């Protein structure tokens, strides 16, 4: 169905922009806007997006209030001036996917039989990126219900177009990468994928220390899931797999020798023509 | 079933199997069964029980083409001999590792001196893999291991680590977002 | 039953487990293998099977406390190397 | 490149007064380019400056492009192309090698003055060999490093 | 380089200035034996026309090359010790007559050795050249060398051979090219600079 989502910056300032005059007025909580963008094969790509109004009430979670109308005219309207767009889902800017989000879904799946839900985060605080990306689906099981429907998650990234990157590149004056190299090549991949390993490890933790002492609803799939995880660690203590490691790092270092060997006789090819270039100036002044 | 093994005839009896109207007739269906699944009984417990079951009926025609013709009956049982017996030999050259020389000519119903005549033609036609020792015995069904490849699998299993572990957390989350919203 | 290491098994324990001699005990595990219950593979001369897969099951809830000690063990491992890479690296850039 | 204009009428400047009376000197900042001054401008009418207003929120928010995910700095990479790579540097590597000392010993036996344009349409191995030592060095590095760290994270 | 250079026997010999032809040809069958090997041995100097031809009339340098070619170890030392006696005394041979030498004992020795795998030195003093001890010392001096990678026990006289990897013998000529490169660079990075 649907294997990549790519977002603009354009759809963050509108969301971010949005999101700070509407909540100037009053103390609400969540947003709803109605995307645009376009397909190709599996790749889904975000352009630009809406409001709408919306009401929910915190009383209860049954209760909310969406407008048809001005949902219909609003796309009629940016019909006339650019026809490739067209509607592809919605946005809301809950921190966490709530309740009700099941019930819009469906409301709106009328213009689009494939809806795709977008959570934006307005207030990061970590590196991760602020877009999550869910489409519906039935799912099956023993007992309970024949079907059920239930979110699934979809890749998503951050894309640029060239007037875009332009933009965005004007903006960002004051902060800049200071090398490209093997700095950007380390901590750029590294050091972060250790942040994110081990926050994903702490959340387990949380969920796992929630079970068994508290509310308990032992679920199943995520045991089976845990048992499959803990099953598949390697085992580096094996002789052939320490003999294999040893001859390839062994194969490895002799090539940065070779380099270093290199780059020391270009520097002293470097300084020879320097001193000999400058050492025949001083006589010339006389 | 005559035909020698190939990804042609496996999707042939792929799309052959299944029908509405085979059924009709189960023998037939029986022996597609046995040559569709696993390790296949050695020789006599098919000949035995479905050389009388090609004479009754009315289809058994092409069964009397088979039989009764003399050199067209030995050659096509020779055939099937060898297609069973090629049977056996992948099924065990795919479960196995290593194997001695008796239990192998055992479980294909002929002596030492055919099961290695058998093999040898096999193995210098570059069908199948096997390194027989033959002063102690021993079958050898595994290549030797290069460096590489150990470090390419250990990356694999490092790569499948990571996306089940990505996995397992949004799960975790659509769970606990419907017991504690309120 | 056992560890994930030190997998490997003899026949004659298969043997006695399963009250059957040891001459169809092959059979049973090359069953074992035909239905994608347990993933392996099978050795002859020397009498071992080598396991590798077998798959998961439900649990009470007094069993999951060791999975919890074992991530408790595990996410030091990280943040310590964490720490070791961010300090040593440290000028490289502030 | 945006500009801002406004509009000016010529009876006012019958009258001997030009308009944008001065009171600064923050409006004098940038020189107009040719072709404006060869269309209307000044004598049409007048530019202003322009500002853009920045805030924490969104310049936060922006930074995230180009951003990756913590799987894309784990991975290892394929120990086949790795070697494969390898080989075909170090074969030109060696081709440059070899052509070094060619030019190296005529470096003197021709007056300096053409010397720079001596090198107008060949290569130079001087020049075209510190890029594959940098590559080379730096990869090595990385790949080496990355397995370093991975064979203890996990288990 | 000496016995790549001298396959001209067919394209021409008109340097009579320098020497005769029948020299050269000795020349060129000396230094082939040296550079290369068996599977080459047998395709350009033992199935060459011209040379064959002209050795035809020279029958010591002709038993001298079949001798090691059809592995009759045991007339191979006299003609060895013969022709080594005639270039000592020879122009532009005589610095080095010596190592010339060194090498074809040695390398007929890693030519028998190769396809058995358990010979007992018995055997080699009969096939090879008699005395029991001679041959005890020289392989016992070529093991302690690093090269002529095999093994001897004494106790039983039994010789045992091994197959090291071609990994090992393609890492100390790196290690020692290296050292010899550092060295150099060292000094010139210090000659000049005061």
């Amino acid at each position: 169905a649907v294997q990549k989502v790519v977002v603009h910056p354009l759809v963050l300032l509108s969301v971010v922009d949005h999101f700070n005059r509407i909540g100037k007025v009053g103390n609400q909580k969540r947003v709803v806007g109605v995307l645009l963008g376009s397909w190709q094969k599996k790749v889904l790509d975000v352009s630009n997006s809406f409001a709408v109004p919306f009401d929910e009430d915190d009383k209860d979670d049954s209760v909310w209030f969406l407008d048809h109308d001005y949902l219909e005219n609003m796309y009629g309207m940016f019909k006339k001036v650019n026809a490739r767009e067209r509607i592809v889902g919605w946005y809301h800017t809950g921190p966490k996917l709530h309740k009700n989000d099941i019930a819009i879904n469906e409301l709106m799946k009328r213009y689009c039989p494939n809806s795709v839900l977008v959570i934006i985060d307005v207030k990061p605080k970590d590196l991760g990126l602020p877009t999550e990306a869910y489409i519906s689906v039935e799912e099956v099981h023993d007992d309970g219900t024949p079907t059920s429907k239930t979110f699934e998650h979809v890749t998503s990234e951050i894309g640029a177009e060239e007037a875009e990157e332009v933009g965005v590149e004007h903006l960002l004056r004051d902060i800049k990468d200071t090398t490209v190299g093997t700095l950007s090549q380390r901590i750029t991949n590294q050091v972060h994928g250790l942040k994110g390993l081990n926050s994903k490890l702490l959340d387990i933790r949380s969920y796992l220390e929630k079970v068994a002492t508290g509310k308990l609803p032992i679920n199943h799939q995520i045991i089976y899931q845990l048992q499959d995880v803990f099953n598949l660690l390697p085992d580096v203590s094996l002789q052939e797999f320490v003999k294999a490691f040893y001859l390839k790092t062994n194969d490895q270092m002799v090539v940065v020798y070779l380099a270093s060997l290199i780059r020391s006789v270009v520097a002293l090819h470097n300084l020879i023509n320097n001193k000999i270039a400058n050492r025949d100036a001083e006589k010339k002044e006389g | 079933i005559l035909a020698p093994f190939d990804n042609e005839q496996s999707d042939l009896v792929h799309r052959i199997s299944g029908d509405k109207k085979l059924e009709e007739i189960p023998k037939y269906k029986d022996l597609l069964k046995l040559f569709t699944t696993m390790e296949l009984m050695r020789w006599s417990t098919l000949v035995e029980d479905y050389g009388m079951e090609l004479r009754k009926g009315s289809l058994e025609s092409p069964a009397t083409d088979v039989f009764g013709s003399t050199e067209e009956g030995e050659k096509r049982w020779k055939d099937l001999k060898n297609r069973v017996v090629e049977h056996n030999i992948r099924i065990m050259a795919k479960y196995y590792t290593r194997i001695t020389m008796k239990r192998m000519a055992q479980l294909l119903d002929l002596s030492v001196d055919e099961s290695e005549a058998f093999l040898s033609n096999l193995v210098v036609n570059k069908t199948i893999f096997a390194k027989v020792d033959r002063l102690a015995g021993i079958i050898n069904f595994q290549r030797p291991k290069d460096p590489n490849n150990l470090l390419n699998d250990w990356s694999q299993k490092l790569n499948s680590l990571m996306s089940l572990v990505n996995k397992t957390t949004h799960l975790i989350a659509k769970e606990e977002m419907i017991h504690n919203l309120q | 039953t056992r560890p994930a290491n030190h997998r490997q098994l003899t026949f004659e324990e298969i043997a006695k487990s399963a009250k059957i001699t040891v001459n169809e005990v092959e059979l049973l595990v090359m069953k074992a293998l035909s239905v994608g219950l347990v993933k392996g593979s099978i050795d002859e001369v020397d009498k071992r099977v080598h396991m590798t897969w077998v798959q998961p099951r439900v649990l009470d809830l007094q069993q999951i406390k060791g999975m919890k000690d074992r991530l408790e063990f595990w996410c030091t491992d990280v943040k310590s190397m964490e720490m070791l890479v961010e300090h040593q690296a440290h000028d490289i850039l502030t | 490149v945006i500009d801002a204009f406004r509009l000016i009428n010529a009876n006012m400047m019958v009258l001997g007064h030009e308009p944008r009376q001065t009171t600064s000197n923050l409006g004098h900042l940038n020189k107009p380019s040719i072709q404006a001054l060869i269309h209307g401008l000044n004598r049409h009418y007048y530019s202003i400056t322009i500002n853009y207003r920045k805030n924490e929120l969104e310049q936060k928010m922006l930074l995230n492009l180009h951003k990756k995910s913590w799987m894309e700095g784990l991975t290892l990479q394929d120990y086949s192309e790795h070697c494969k790579h390898n080989e075909s540097v170090v074969k030109e590597m060696l081709e440059l090698a070899k052509n070094y000392n060619k030019a190296v010993e005529e470096e003197d036996k021709m007056t300096p003055e053409q010397l720079a344009i001596k090198n107008v349409g060949k290569q130079d191995p001087k020049r075209h060999l510190e890029e594959h030592v940098d590559v080379l060095m730096t990869s090595n590095i990385v790949q080496c490093l990355a397995a370093m760290l991975d064979t203890v994270v996990f288990k | 380089q000496a016995a790549e250079l001298f396959l001209d026997t067919v394209s021409t010999f008109t340097s009579y200035e320098l020497m005769d032809y029948k020299t050269f040809v000795t020349y060129t069958v000396y230094v082939s034996m040296i550079a290369l090997e068996r599977p080459d041995l047998r395709e350009k100097v033992i199935k060459g026309a011209e040379i064959l031809e002209v050795l035809h009339s020279l029958p010591a340098v002709r038993q001298y090359l079949f001798s090691l070619y059809e592995c009759r170890y045991s007339v191979f030392f006299q003609s060895l010790a013969v022709v080594e006696q005639e270039m000592k005394k020879d122009w532009l041979f005589a610095p080095h007559y010596r190592y010339y030498v060194r090498e074809m004992r040695i390398h007929a020795y890693s030519q028998l050795l190769e396809s058995y795998r358990s010979l007992t030195l018995g055997y080699m003093a009969e096939a090879f050249g008699v005395g029991v001890e001679f041959i005890d010392q020289e392989l016992s001096r070529f093991i302690a060398a690093g090269r002529l990678h095999c093994k001897i026990d004494k106790v039983n006289e039994i010789v045992e051979t091994n197959r090291p990897d071609s990994k090992n013998w393609q890492y100390q000529e790196t290690i020692k090219k290296g050292d010899l490169l550092l060295n150099r660079v060292q000094k010139l990075s210090r000659v000049i600079n005061m």
